[PDB]
RNA sequence: UGAGGUAGUAGGUUGUAU
DNA sequence: ATACAACCTACTACCTC
């Protein structure tokens, strides 16, 4: 008794019956179907009766609108009920509800007390239910690798996410403190106002004539001795909270221009602070990066994370890049890079070999290593316990802990 | 401390009305939407190329297994998946002699070499299309490695009008004949027989052979007229459009060409997915904004196509772009738009540097996670860990799309859901999904071919002539 | 170009003041 | 033409699926 009998309306349920029979044969189950195993020139009713009585171990019924009141299906159902009564098997007949148009209250009296298997929503979920029921009932099956692959494919087609709380580490460093006011210093000529505006000890820029600084005028006395005699006015003095909230207006300077100037000042201060920290510099096509040397750490094992290593014969170093932004809220985006140096203090001229080495190295790191290295680099960059400052007497504070993100879904490895 | 929403994975519609999330798991279980009877394959190239293609075609018909079948579902053979015959007994072969290949390949100028050699490959295809009584579905152009290596804009020989790229030129020179061709490399089909230094293959296909067969079979089935799958949760009369700007290069003055793709659902519940071609030209260098006349013409053509296919006007029109529309563009668009049609212009970019690292795991952030910055801006992780295939779509930490509703007002969650659904219609490949909406990707594919030639007048809308 | 992804390298446009 | 920010494309070289 190994056969599995499928009853259906012969010319109306052909597609589903053929699909299910071929699938069930795929996983090693022996199936008897009238559209695939009924011989030609044979007494088909006697053959069907003999198969049901002496061969089948299960009886699957394709319960649809066409097969609800089909005479042959009903005769097969009656014989199956008699065989099930003889066998003392409660789960002999298993209807398969495949038609949505057939209401669950209009089913015939033969299967009105049996619980069907829902094939209306999904055929693969119905097949999964059938396979689970068969495994629970220990239906005989003779298998090898292909059958297991198909079984796993059917069982894994519905895998999805679970409702679990998840915490993610980002690369955005939120800015906590800002200078009290934005200062516009009308320096007039001031000996061309130090036209370099890039070698100054503090970040400076010229909008119309007023230098845009968060510091005081006398802080620029060394680079601009004329500012010593400059009358301390530093007018306008927009409070930072007002401008950052999109409240400052009027034709003197637009709000978007003010925000862009603030971003430029933040970037200049970040670069000045990084050059103050004595960190090796790397020039790129679109930005600049900062990487430590071999002797900066002892022994390149900050918090057991490692920042310097050997690939084959070259010394790879983690490198950081910063970009201050105000959208959606004032933060610092931090980008990670890997830079290769042949010797203790040198660089590789060929950018092609540098790029190839970086791509080869980054293939075996993964998110845990990336995050740990980023956090270690940032914590090294931190000057205090929970923050580090950018020098604008005036200064701004940025936390050394990147802002976390929270989600309500996750997976189970 | 901010919360990420999760957008449910969209579903695609396979045969028998069944739905699934993975194309490989839906084709292997249920089958393609519509059925064809077989693929009559034409081949062009050397006799060695024909031998390699025949070997691969006979190899495809048997099931092929990968190293791990959970991440890479096995290929059960072309007939057992697509229910149609793709055999080596339907091949119509055309010979390109290696003597004639080396007669044009060694010209000093890359432009003349590529033009002559593309013409040599193209004339035989056209002649067999017009002057032969066979019927060929897809023309499989097997291209050796020497031709491929020295047919790029920057390629140079090893010390002894149209674009310089072989592929784009080849596809652009058949656009007036509407012949769907697939370009193959001998290394793709004969990777085992190709080695570089120590007898090892340059391309290690040993672990991914089933995936290669899946991609090739899906591309060939689509090119021959098949409908491998379609989107199931596509909404009502709202239609999606996608614009991509390309540089026409030194063809005729510094110019920019905008090419579009369009997608919607017809009255038969099917999926219409074509392109808007005849690229609209902006002559200003570095300007990726359409002039008001050009934008009016583009929107008018899109609306006319929708009304011809459906019979009325779309309720809502979404416009994805990689750039930001200025106000003159939207004024021009609204002067064509009827009253009942609502326009949303959405900009999708992948340059904002936000990486989310899991705190303890060795894997990456889930795919479909979204971080709504505000009612008009959000981040979407279209590349991430997929629990079904148990592997992220990217090896490193994935980068998210920054989706911003540049113009108009609409629900940002609906925009995110529509974009995530549109990431499932890549007929050029058999993958779970990709990180870019398929409208922008296919518009880019159309433009890279259209801007490779100057003689195109009325390009076809079907994608099988481009992809 | 079987296909996606991640990087790097060059160039350009707009706006703000000289 | 100089300085910046904020956007844009074309072109390779690796990596895996
Ligand atoms: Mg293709």
């Amino acid at each position: 008794r190994n056969k599995i009998f499928i009853s259906h309306a012969t010319p109306d349920d052909n597609d589903f019956t053929r699909w299910l029979a071929l699938k069930l044969i795929g996983l090693g189950y022996e199936v008897w179907c009238d559209i695939l195993f009924l011989d030609k020139g044979v007494d088909f009713w006697s053959n069907i009766e003999k198969v049901i009585r002496e061969d089948t171990c299960k009886f699957l019924l394709v319960s649809s609108s066409y097969s609800n009141q089909r005479e042959g299906v009903l005769k097969e159902l009656a014989v199956a009920a008699k065989v099930k009564k003889q066998l003392k098997d409660d789960k002999f007949i298993i209807p398969l509800a495949i038609d949505e148009q057939l209401s669950y209250d209009d089913i015939n009296i033969d299967i009105v007390r049996l619980n069907a298997i829902d094939f209306k929503m999904s055929w693969a979920r119905g097949l999964k239910d059938i396979l689970e029921a068969f495994e629970k009932q220990k239906v005989p099956k003779e298998v090898a690798s292909k059958s297991n692959l198909l079984y796993q494919q059917i069982f894994l087609h519905d895998k999805s996410v679970i409702e679990k709380e998840e915490i993610y580490d980002s690369n955005w460093l939120s800015i906590l403190s800002f200078p009290e006011e934005l200062r516009f210093h009308e320096y007039n000529w001031m000996l061309p106002k130090r036209f370099d505006v890039r070698e100054l000890t503090f970040p400076a820029v010229r909008y119309k004539n007023y230098l845009c600084t968060f510091a005081w005028a006398y802080d620029f006395t060394y680079h601009l001795p004329k500012t010593e005699t400059y009358h301390k006015s530093k007018t306008i003095r927009i409070p930072t909270e007002e401008i950052l909230s999109g409240s400052y207006d009027s034709n003197f300077i637009r709000n978007a221009e003010c925000k862009r100037l603030i971003v430029q000042l933040l970037n200049k201060a970040f670069e000045l602070r990084m050059k103050d920290k004595e960190v090796q510099e790397y020039e790129m096509s679109n930005k600049t990066a900062y990487w430590l040397e071999k002797g900066k750490l002892e022994k390149d094992k900050f918090e057991k994370t490692m920042l310097v290593g050997k690939q084959k014969d070259k010394n790879w170093h983690f490198a950081i890049s910063g970009a201050s932004k105000l959208y959606p809220f004032p933060v610092l985006m931090i980008s990670s890079h890997i830079f290769f140096t042949a010797d203790g203090k040198k660089l590789i001229d060929s950018s092609s070999v540098q790029h190839s080495s970086r791509r080869r190295q980054g293939k075996n790191w993964w998110n845990n290593t990336w995050r740990t290295k980023l956090l270690a680099f940032i914590k090294y960059l931190s000057d205090d316990d929970t923050s580090f400052y950018l020098e604008m007497e005036e200064k701004v504070f940025v936390s050394n802990e990147p802002v976390k993100f929270k989600g309500n879904v996750s997976y189970n490895i | 401390m901010k919360e990420l929403i999760y957008i449910e994975e969209p579903k695609i519609l396979f045969a028998h009305g069944q739905k699934c999330t993975d194309a490989r798991d839906g084709l292997a279980l249920f089958g393609p939407l519509n059925n064809l009877y077989g693929i009559k394959s034409g081949v062009i190239g050397t006799k060695q190329g024909l031998k390699i293609f025949r070997d691969y075609l006979d190899h495809i018909q048997k099931p092929i297994y990968n190293s791990n079948s959970i991440t890479r579902p096995m290929f059960p053979g072309f007939e057992a998946v697509f229910d149609c015959k793709w055999e080596s007994t339907g091949i119509t072969f055309k010979e390109v002699t290696n003597e004639d290949i080396g007669k044009f390949l060694y010209n000093s100028s890359t432009h003349k070499r590529t033009y002559d050699l593309v013409s040599l490959f193209i004339d035989k295809i056209i002649s067999a299309n017009k002057n032969e009584d066979e019927n060929v579905d897809v023309w499989f152009v097997i291209v050796p490695d020497e031709i491929y290596k020295y047919c790029r804009p920057n390629s140079v020989l090893p010390k002894e009008n149209y674009d310089a790229q072989f592929h784009d030129q080849f596809k652009a020179r058949l656009l007036k004949h509407t012949i769907p061709t697939q370009i193959f490399r001998e290394s793709t089909l004969a990777w085992r027989d190709f080695k570089n230094a120590f007898g090892l293959p340059i391309r290690d296909f040993s672990k991914i052979e089933g995936h290669l067969a899946w991609t090739i079979s899906t591309a060939a089935f689509y090119k021959a007229g098949g409908k491998p799958w379609k989107l199931s949760d596509v909404r009502n009369g709202v239609c999606y459009l996608g614009l991509v700007y390309k540089k026409v290069e030194k063809s005729k003055n510094p110019r920019n060409a905008c090419c579009a793709a369009q997608m919607f659902l017809d009255n038969g519940d099917g999926t219409v997915f074509k392109g808007e071609v005849g690229p609209w030209y902006n002559p200003k260098n570095g300007q990726y904004h359409l002039e008001p006349k050009e934008a009016k013409a583009l929107l008018s053509q899109s609306l006319q196509s929708y009304k011809e296919q459906i019979g009325e006007y779309p309720k809502e029109v979404f416009i994805h772009a990689k750039t930001r529309f200025n106000h003159q563009e939207w004024d021009a668009f609204l002067e064509v738009t009827p009253k009942e049609t609502n326009l949303v212009g959405v900009t999708i970019s992948k340059t904002k540097p936000l990486k989310l690292y899991k705190t303890e795991g060795d894997y990456t952030i889930l795919r479909g996670n979204a971080y709504v910055v505000n009612e008009r801006s959000a981040f979407l992780w279209t590349v991430g860990y997929v629990p079904k295939i148990q592997t992220a779509l990217s090896m490193e930490v994935p980068n998210p799309l920054f989706i911003e509703i540049n113009k108009g007002e609409a629900d940002i969650k609906q925009v995110l859901k529509d974009i995530l659904s549109l990431t499932k219609l890549n007929y050029n490949a058999c993958i779970f999904a990709d990180g870019e909406p398929v409208t922008l990707r296919f518009a880019d594919k159309i433009g890279e071919i259209l801007t490779a030639s100057t003689d195109i007048k009325t390009p076809p809308l079907a994608f099988k002539y481009y992809i």
